[PDB]
């Protein structure tokens, strides 16, 4: 699937997807460094209400759609490998 | 092994009208890549395991921003007596004993010249060595160590400055754990021989990505 | 003296990657794959997709068995 | 590498920082607790602050307990001052110093290291101070390194007229 | 213009062992290498020219001031090394004995700072991060 | 607020950056393209390649389309000039500025803005913006400020 979409962006031009800033901001500023914060992030100073509100505020909105623990509690078939996937990843 | 026609080859030239050891290839995949290498003592040979991912030499960059840089490792091979010689992704080599010692080397040359390779070593008990070729790194502080003994049963802890854990009982066991989750185990297991019960070292090396 | 032999036998390897055929025959399948057709494969795909011939897996046969010479001794 | 709990903040201070619910009265309680001046006199003490105040509301969720957080919170002004020591680049030495002391504060070995945090929360503290404060390490280097802006002033004694020779006699 | 080594002592005490030339009047005059010693403890050991210290050359004070560069007219003048007593040397552009221009300040501390130097001002230098 | 898209990095400037597969390499590259100095001599030189090589890192890490890339690493650039151009404490200023600057860009009306972009990628940066450079508002207001 990859060596397909390998040659439609060559043929299309399309940029490599990887070495790619994107899309601004509607509270303003660039890209990354949170993906150092939201890693510095973990390692502070108190208690049990604001790294998650700082992690959906600060681990993003997309993200923020944490569903009510659907993702690997769950039973599999014997022969469906699909189901697998898709948890670990 | 062929062997080559003389004949055909002496034809081709128209004049112009004008092994001892056999290597076992193992992958995992999850990408680890395993090797057994006999390597002859300067029959009986020394038989050495090498393992590596070939995906990370080849995307460097990628795993350099992924996994941490005590982690990024391109190849690491075991001796046949615990050296556990580790080869990160950087170029740099670093060195992994049973005994505790931990040597370490960023551009990874020569040790000894009869490129300049700059090495360093650190001794079980917290001193360092450190070497330039053929001049000696003065002034290099050697880690604080502590030592924590079971009053019950005698086994004597020793962790270094470095996150270097050292367990050795009163058996001759010793477990090393290094810096990198890397535990080599020097145990023991008994052999017959056909019976008389003899004494033969045997030991262990664990890591959380590696056999 | 061993253990700085086998540094210097790990840089090398490092250095270069080792591409024979038995060696090959253990690469995982990404890495099997990559070393072996994935250049004259994705080469003849945008050869296919450019020229857009009515016989197509024979096209792609042909440039495979045309083309093989070109990443076969680069190795 | 030395345990810091309540190092710094003890639990009565951090029980008044828990009773603070909100991000500006959590900061007066921090310039209160950490003795700085006003925010609006001292843009060190205000640059000072506003880390410690990130500190407090970050790690108010998915859980350190106050022992945990007074360790973490320690370990941040204890490298903080490390960096700020020297003018001179440290970040290795100080990145390898904070590891040290977060090992100290992950392993199970007293009296020398204590099982304070897990180990996804000792990954995310390794985590943290990669993560800032060895990129901004330029930002708190320039502010809390008696600037890189010095003054001088010169007095040399330059060539009095050296006696030429006397005319021939 | 014939060249002579000479060592001459001046009235004055100072003294001068070096490279001479003789003019068309007679009278001897340091063209080239030579170096020059007074009575108070200024010692130059460099190039003359015209009774002059001209090009490079190196001199030495009583109190410890050593300079170490160009000259043009018994003068500090193009590039040179200033050395303080206290240790503190200074590298750059010198014209008429005045320290102008770019130049280069390494304190007591070896902590080397850079930036415009005005005579008997530096405001403003950048310390220079050695990594 | 407008599109800034090939404003700053043309295509054949993040072509370089593209052939650049290290990070050094990389920081070198953009180093001669923005026409900074020598990280050496200047700290604020070095704290700006800085800023924009983890960016394009993490930009890597992630995966969009090159237009985006022009149009990020502009606006990057503009919001940076916007801080810095006043000493005065200027965070809500800037703030509401580029949340206008968004919608010159999320959503499809021509020719103030342009759909290069989708929500979710949006929402990203809400999250990483708010988390890091506001927080770190008075350490660039210390160095790039009278």
């Amino acid at each position: 699937h990859c060596m397909v979409e390998q040659v439609v962006a060559t043929e299309e031009d399309l940029i490599p997807p990887s070495l790619v800033e994107p899309a601004p901001r509607a509270d303003g500023l660039d890209y990354r460094i949170a993906a150092h914060i939201v890693s510095i992030l973990p390692s502070l100073c108190l208690s049990e209400k604001e790294k998650k509100n700082l992690r959906e505020i600060f681990l993003t909105e997309g993200e923020s759609e944490s569903k009510a623990l659907p993702k690997g509690p769950l039973l599999l078939n014997y022969h469906d490998a699909h189901a697998h996937k898709k948890y670990a990843l | 092994p062929e062997v080559i026609n003389s004949e055909l080859e002496a034809m081709m030239n128209i004049p112009s009208a004008m092994p001892t050891f056999q290597n076992l290839n193992v992958s995992c995949p999850s990408g680890l890549l395993l090797t057994f290498i006999g390597q002859e003592s300067t029959p009986t040979r020394n038989l050495m395991i090498r393992q590596s991912y070939p995906q990370r030499l080849k995307h460097y960059e990628f795993y350099k921003a992924v996994m941490p840089p005590l982690e990024q490792e391109a190849s690491r091979v075991v001796t046949s007596q615990g050296t556990v010689i580790k080869y990160m992704l950087d170029g740099s080599t670093q060195i992994l004993f049973a005994d505790g010692a931990v040597s370490s080397s960023p551009d990874s040359g020569p040790v000894y010249t009869s490129h300049i390779g700059t090495w360093f070593t650190t001794t079980p008990d917290g001193r360092r060595i450190g070497t330039k070729g053929l001049e000696k790194i003065e002034d290099l502080k050697p880690y604080l160590f502590f030592q924590a003994t079971d009053p019950i049963n005698g086994t004597v802890m020793t962790t270094r400055e470095d996150k270097v854990i050292i367990v050795e009982k009163k058996d001759g066991t010793r477990v090393v754990d290094h810096a990198d989750g890397t535990r080599i185990t020097t145990f023991y297991q008994v052999y017959e021989d056909h019976t008389v019960t003899r004494q033969v070292k045997c030991m262990r090396i664990e890591s959380s990505h590696y056999a | 003296d061993s253990v700085e032999r086998i540094v210097e036998n790990e840089k090398i390897n490092a250095e270069k990657s080792s591409k024979q055929k038995v060696d090959l025959q253990s690469l995982p399948t990404r890495a099997y794959l990559d070393q072996t057709v994935v250049p004259i494969l994705l080469q003849g795909l945008a050869v296919l997709a450019k020229e857009r011939p009515p016989n197509p897996i024979e096209f792609l046969a042909s440039y495979l068995l045309k083309n093989k010479a070109q990443f076969e001794d680069r190795n | 590498p030395r345990i810091c709990m309540w190092k710094y903040l003890d639990i009565h201070s951090m029980h008044r920082l828990e009773k603070a619910a909100t991000v500006e009265k959590m900061r007066e309680v921090l310039a209160e607790l950490l003795e700085l001046g006003f925010p609006e006199q001292s843009l060190r003490d205000a640059i000072i602050l506003d880390l410690f105040s990130h500190a407090l509301i970050f790690c108010r969720q998915q859980g350190f307990s106050p022992e945990q957080t007074s360790a973490a919170c320690a370990m941040l002004q204890d490298l903080h001052k490390a960096c700020v020591a020297t003018p001179l680049g440290n970040v290795e030495e100080c990145y390898r110093y904070f590891t040290s002391v977060l090992f100290c504060h992950g392993i199970r070995r007293p009296p020398f290291s204590i099982d304070l945090f897990k180990e996804e929360q000792l990954l995310a503290l390794a985590d943290y101070v990669v993560n800032t404060y060895f990129r901004h390490f330029k930002l708190y280097k320039y502010v809390f390194t008696p600037q890189v802006r010095l003054d001088l002033s010169l007095t040399y004694t330059g060539l009095q007229p050296l006696t030429l020779w006397p005319e021939e006699k | 213009s014939e060249v002579y080594k000479i060592k001459f002592i001046f009235p004055n005490g100072d003294t001068y062992d070096g490279d001479c030339t003789r003019t068309t009047s007679g009278i001897c005059e340091r063209n080239g290498t030579g170096t020059h010693t007074t009575p108070n403890g200024i010692v130059y050991t460099g190039s003359w020219k015209d009774d002059k210290m001209n090009g490079f050359g190196r001199l030495e004070h009583f109190s410890g001031a050593v300079y170490e560069g160009q000259f043009k007219d018994n003068m500090f003048h193009g590039l040179g090394t200033y050395t303080f007593p206290t240790g503190a040397k200074y590298t750059g552009n010198f014209n008429e004995n005045r320290v102008e221009g770019e130049g280069e300040y390494t304190d007591t501390q070896g902590l080397q700072w850079c930036g415009n130097f005005h005579f008997t001002a530096a405001p403003g230098l950048k310390l220079k991060l050695y990594m």
